[PDB]
């Protein structure tokens, strides 16, 4: 079952510390892409920024240099955010995604799309 | 990139062949994706790279393109398509969501 | 001497060693259990010899 | 040139047993040289075309198989007739 564990929600006060769950579990994750999409609550949405949980490479937009730190460990293979400083522009329902494979699912199904299965989704009021 | 979407409410019946227009500013020809979102669950793929089908959702559906513009356009309605739909440009980064549109009876 | 090899040397002293008349065996190395992994780049795996 | 036209999505071949007859279509999964769900996996490869992505760069090729085997013409050039 390709699954992807979200942490629940969460309210804060602006300055603190962060860490966000996303646990994908019933697939490969070294194989497939890792998309970023965040969705703000009622309104638009926007690219929050994007890392390569395949060897931590990190490529944020440049509007987002910085403010948000993913990180994803192997061990318990589950995908963090990091925050140094919550501000309250990203106070939002945040939607951590792998990648869609429809052309030979099994030759690489890396660097494919940015949707394929979600959990319950957590909304980081940051 | 802008993607407007018109119109913002679409007041359709059983049966009506209603389309929605998103168009877009420069070349995104190749890859460009649809979602659909139930209120309160998560957006499903629609249409990948704005020519292919994606597995899950009713064949009815289906999505068109013309150079920079784009259409959704539902021939046989559902009495259960009353819903809302967005967009999502993947040919270059960044990619931009559509605006949203509200079916009321 | 050196494909089935003891002992090896640092990353800032290797030293050119120019072995002449050889055989150069590679269904060992192709087939090792001994070495976790075979990532060849220059030609082939398969058509070493 | 296709580079501005035309990301990982495409697939060519490592591994085969020879080299296939002109205009051969031949599609495999799996079967590797020695290291099936083993360290023996998918042959094909992808190549490293991206969107944030001169040689390394993509392009696209098309062949147009002409056959002049003797047969009813089909597919004529733009060629005005006159009265013989
Ligand atoms: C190298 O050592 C291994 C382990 O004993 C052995 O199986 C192999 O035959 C040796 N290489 C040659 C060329 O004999």
């Amino acid at each position: 079952q390709v699954q992807l564990q979200q942490s629940g929600a969460e309210v804060k006060k602006p300055g603190e510390s962060l860490k966000i769950s996303c646990k994908g579990s019933g697939y490969s994750f070294t194989s497939y892409w890792i998309g970023w999409v965040r969705q703000m609550p009622g309104k638009g949405l926007e690219w929050m920024g994007i890392i390569y949980p395949g060897d931590s490479d990190t490529r944020y937009s440049p509007s987002f240099q910085g403010q948000v730190t993913i990180s994803a460990d192997k061990s318990i293979s589950t995908a963090y955010m990091q925050w140094s400083s919550l501000k309250a522009s990203d106070t939002a329902m945040y939607y951590c995604a792998r990648s869609f494979r429809d052309d030979p699912r099994i030759a690489v199904a890396g660097p494919a799309d940015a949707f394929d299965i979600w959990g319950q989704g957590t909304m980081v009021t940051v | 990139i802008q993607m407007t979407q018109s119109p913002s409410t679409l007041s359709a019946s059983v049966g009506d062949r209603v389309t929605i227009t998103c168009r877009a500013s420069q070349s995104i020809s190749y890859w460009l994706a649809w979602y659909q979102q139930k209120p309160g669950k998560a957006p499903k793929l629609l249409i990948y790279q704005a020519s292919s089908l994606e597995s899950g959702v009713p064949s009815r559906f289906s999505g068109s393109e013309s150079g920079t513009e784009f259409t959704l356009t539902i021939s046989s309605l559902q009495p259960d398509d009353f819903a809302t739909y967005y967009c999502q440009q993947y040919n270059s980064y960044p990619y931009t969501f559509g605006q949203g549109t509200k079916l009321e009876i | 001497e050196v494909f089935n090899a003891t002992r090896f040397a640092s990353v800032y002293a290797w030293n050119r060693k120019r072995i002449s008349n050889c055989v150069a065996d590679y269904s060992v190395l192709y087939n090792s259990a001994s070495f976790s992994t075979f990532k060849c780049y220059g030609v082939s795996p398969t058509k070493l010899n | 040139n296709s580079n501005n036209l035309d990301n990982y999505n495409y697939l060519y071949r490592l591994f085969r047993k020879s080299n296939l007859k002109p205009f051969e279509r031949d599609i495999s999964t799996e079967i590797y040289q020695a290291g099936e769900g083993f360290n023996c996996y998918f042959p094909l490869q992808s190549y490293g075309f991206q969107p944030t992505n001169v040689g390394y760069q993509p392009y696209r090729v098309v062949v147009l198989s002409f056959e002049l085997l003797h047969a009813p013409a089909t597919v004529c050039g733009p060629k005005k007739s006159t009265n013989l």
